[PDB]
RNA sequence: GCCCGGAUAGCUCAGUCGGUAGAGCAGGGGAUUGAAAAUCCCCGUGUCCUUGGUUCGAUUCCGAGUCCGGGCACCA
RNA sequence: AAUUGAAGAGUUUGAUCAUGGCUCAGAUUGAACGCUGGCGGCAGGCCUAACACAUGCAAGUCGAACGGUAACAGGAAGAAGCUUGCUUCUUUGCUGACGAGUGGCGGACGGGUGAGUAAUGUCUGGGAAACUGCCUGAUGGAGGGGGAUAACUACUGGAAACGGUAGCUAAUACCGCAUAACGUCGCAAGACCAAAGAGGGGGACCUUCGGGCCUCUUGCCAUCGGAUGUGCCCAGAUGGGAUUAGCUAGUAGGUGGGGUAACGGCUCACCUAGGCGACGAUCCCUAGCUGGUCUGAGAGGAUGACCAGCCACACUGGAACUGAGACACGGUCCAGACUCCUACGGGAGGCAGCAGUGGGGAAUAUUGCACAAUGGGCGCAAGCCUGAUGCAGCCAUGCCGCGUGUAUGAAGAAGGCCUUCGGGUUGUAAAGUACUUUCAGCGGGGAGGAAGGGAGUAAAGUUAAUACCUUUGCUCAUUGACGUUACCCGCAGAAGAAGCACCGGCUAACUCCGUGCCAGCAGCCGCGGUAAUACGGAGGGUGCAAGCGUUAAUCGGAAUUACUGGG
């Protein structure tokens, strides 16, 4: 099944397995699951300071 | 046995089965030390006695944690691992591709065996069946491939359109 | 567990005083209170309906210091207990013993008075009692042991909370430094301008 | 398995031996009296009656044969003694 | 572990014989409109993995290590 | 005294009112995931592969049933180092006790899982054709013999597992005879059937001088009882599908033979030709059931994890044995697949017991401690076993509590941010000051969970007897895994302790800047095309708080399956 990949700069190539949750993109006919970002090979997105927990980016604090 | 062997440290006993053989390592069902038995994270330290244990062909020591990094490293026996892995899917792969290629054998160049003639000096070309192991597999990127089978040189007139190309 | 923040601030959200900085002071100038929580607080808002019940929420678990989910129980006790089920609320987060000893003053705030239960320093019928959320039953006789008791902030602290219109409905030897407890206020007899059915139906959503 | 209470296996089955070998008696002598009744030797068949009787009410006691399934056999089998006639 | 092939600017890719790195497709700018489309006008994109030696010439030669992909052993 | 209980909003349109789907607000969870992370208490934790599994432990106990004694501690008796009593080597079951063996009990309990089962199940309520170890009421008996066999010897097969043959010996093992009944069968007369001894004490007396004998506690046999457990039977209820309508020949019933503890097609022979089915049979899919849990005002709707009752399974298929009871989780036998030992002939095994491993997965822990408490097995007891259980570790997984300072404090500091660039805001927040020190960290104290049980002792009961033993009081020594406990006392020091979502409407909360139908957001409406409050950062705000969101899932709103309650 096809699934959006969330946020700025994802970094995927082709394999790499990674964790899927839910929630239709209401833009995209036919796909329906997010690609849980910043879990497993989904390395979270680049720079987000602020909403970090969706997205998987840790404290800004590093 | 009575076989002491150096491991990288954060090393892990899945690593040492692989070290002393792959198949040792891949089929590896588990392994106890010091009469206690221990899980696969668990790291290996000062040169502990081990006691390893072993099944028949099936490996995923770390199908569910290769790329996890989740306790399964040294790229030595993984690197191994994809090998396997790769080995058996590109094998029914070889078939997909088989398929595929032949028909683009017979839309570019045309005939199997004349395009294979072309094929036989190539990459690192290897049997026929490396052929299809490899594109089969996708490790050759075609295109490039096609245009080779259809390298032939002429300008008899080509060399004016290489000139018309000008014009 | 406790707000522990610039506590004037909430009184410029919710409306006026919160009795955040009792006695000495009254909310002077220096508090910036009306409408100025933020920086484009000092603004114009509406507040839709829902704004409303919420900020009657807020506001009363706000001088309690209570965090919502605790209050939450205490609604639903509230809820089962008898009548006038915004009366029984009130009687509840009233009983409070860090909120009697407010009451008794010992504690100038109902913060102060808080973390004043928190140091085991005052007891109940001659039992200590370190439970912040202690709820008092009626004619029990809150005291101060001595080896926490007469420790200046807290007497004078009690000339301070006698500025207050008074509390009425227990009882207190005040300068002996011994809370006591009659039976659960009245309705009437708290404050009575802070709305509370405006809670009862914000849960009942 | 490995753990005393093979005993018990051991034990139980040797019991398996004796106490089948006594039940066999029973049930022979039984086979007698209905083979007894084929015949119509109503008096010898009585006789063999007269042998099992002892037999079957002591296998009853002896705990190999519940008692009232006894009461079974010497009813029903007297009863055919008598229609015999 | 050892031996050998593959990284040619965004994608696909071109030459990769010591030679001064080219396009296909896309992509952006321009005129156009509220922005596009259609129309019309115009171009571009490089460390040839990285490193350093022989170097006018190296990007292919040289070994090193990176990652890709193959081959064989190592069976505690 | 024993429920006081019910919210709507967005979205079709140029605009409306209907109709009406989608979507949101709420509570919920065996949850996972991101981010983060102080403590404690009480709980929960393999939902997928009923997938396979290394190690340990999870079921033994009784010497007061028995032959015995291989160990061990002593005694008694002796070659004897001979400090003539410091103890060396030795024989003997003589006692404390005790491997292996017979035997009684147990192992069918406890504990796990939910595959199967759509009814051989369960729940609810009825019933007659039943059995019931251990416990317990009453009635009686407990007489007299025989053959064995294991262990143990000798030889011997096999690498092992495990036996083979000859001999010897015992008993609460087994068999017989006798002896019977308010027991069985039987119309009755009649016929017929049971078992067993131990341990403590002991005066008189008899002692083939082991003892009989008196007594005592228990054990033993039978019958009628009671309690408990279990099997059985009928009615009603107990999922979905009619794009499953016909189904069945032991099938429906009778007769008789057999069979079970017991009625019965429960099983056979013979005769009848029926029985079930639209109130859904049969067939198909799915599923353990319930008390309950979740939600909901209520009626309902979903589910039935922890806890508790029942049912079913115990590597897959199946059969039976022993016993009161199993058709037996850690019993047997066969088959099968799979693991392992091998000397290739043959053998061994079952974590859905506790922990633990691999694997599957989004995912769920420690091969921890102890018998002290409850309860269980056995033994008269003391006791031993007890991964039941009690506790402990783990993980925010939930519910709950507390803490992360408190009061004060304007130059309304700095720095950060907006500015209509005066200023505003951050914000009494910080600093400072003075304050108290929960719980972390430290030092001393100190319950309860402990009731019994033990030895002595007194009396009472029994009795020929201050005997022995039982029952009941006093006496000292005692009996805690958790546990460097709970809790308290004292210690120094603000010290060791805050994140996460969101701010266009729904819905609490704004601006600046960056980007320009791009990058990105989204649950719905929709935002972004060079001035975005909606994207990313910032400041400030709102929410919530050791949690916060995301997703999944149920119900809710939904009176969109309406019985209450529509058309």
């Amino acid at each position: 099944v096809t699934s959006y990949i969330g946020g700025e700069g994802h970094n995927l190539q082709e394999h790499s397995v990674i964790l899927i949750r839910g929630g239709r993109v209401k833009d995209l006919p036919g796909v329906r699951y997010h690609t849980v970002r910043g879990a497993l090979d989904c390395s979270g997105v680049k720079d987000r300071k602020q909403a970090r927990s969706k997205y998987g980016v840790k404290r800004p604090k590093a | 046995k009575g076989d002491v062997v150096d491991l990288p440290a954060g090393s892990t006993p899945l690593d040492f089965a692989y070290h002393i053989h792959s198949d040792v390592g891949h089929r590896c069902i588990g392994a106890k030390i010091g009469g206690r038995i221990v899980p696969f994270t668990y790291q290996l330290q000062m040169g502990d006695q081990i006691e390893i244990i072993t099944q028949k062909q099936p490996n995923p020591s770390r199908d569910w944690l290769n790329p996890n990094l989740g306790y399964v490293t040294t790229s030595r026996g993984r690197s191994k691992i994809h090998a396997w892995f790769r080995k058996q899917d590109r094998d029914k792969n070889i078939l997909a591709g088989r398929q595929i290629l032949d028909d683009e054998l017979e839309h570019l160049g045309i005939s199997l065996k004349e395009a294979e003639k072309h094929l036989l000096p190539r990459y690192n070309f290897n049997d026929v069946d490396e052929l299809l192991a490899a594109i089969g597999g996708g490790d050759i990127r075609l295109n490039q491939m096609v245009n080779f089978l259809q390298s032939q040189f002429n300008k008899p007139s080509a060399e004016e359109q290489d000139a018309a190309a000008l014009k | 567990a406790r707000y522990l923040g610039p506590k004037l601030k909430l009184s410029r959200r919710e409306g006026t005083d919160l009795f955040l900085k009792s006695g000495v002071r009254a909310i002077d100038t220096k508090c910036k209170i009306e409408q100025a929580p933020g920086q484009h607080g000092a603004r114009k808002p509406r507040l839709s309906d829902y704004g409303v019940q919420l900020r009657e929420k807020q506001k009363v678990r706000r001088i309690y210091g209570v965090l919502e989910r605790q209050f939450r129980n205490y609604y639903k006790e509230a809820a089962r207990l008898k009548g006038n089920t915004g009366e029984n609320l009130l009687a509840l987060l009233e009983g409070r013993l860090d909120n009697v000893v407010y009451r008794m003053g010992f504690g100038a705030t109902r913060a102060e008075a808080r973390q004043l239960v928190s140091h085991k320093a005052i007891m109940v019928n001659g039992r200590v009692v370190n439970i912040a959320s202690y709820q008092v039953s009626p004619n029990d006789v809150v005291s101060i042991r001595e080896k926490a008791k007469k420790q200046s902030r807290v007497k004078a602290a009690l000339e301070l909370a006698e500025q207050r219109e008074k509390p009425t409905w227990l009882e207190v030897d005040a300068g002996k430094m011994e809370g006591t407890f009659k039976r659960k206020p009245e309705r009437s007899d708290l404050s009575a301008d802070i709305n509370e059915h405006l809670i009862v139906e914000l849960y009942s959503k | 398995n490995i753990k005393s209470a093979k005993k018990r296996a051991i034990q139980s089955e040797k019991a398996r031996k004796h106490n089948a070998s006594r039940r066999s008696m029973m049930r022979t002598f039984i086979k007698k009296v209905y083979a007894a009744i084929e015949a119509g030797d109503k008096a010898a068949a009585q006789k063999a009656f007269n042998e099992m009787q002892p037999i079957v009410d002591r296998q009853a006691a002896k705990g190999l044969i519940h008692k009232n399934k006894a009461a079974r056999h010497k009813a029903n089998l007297t009863a055919q003694i008598n229609k015999l006639a």
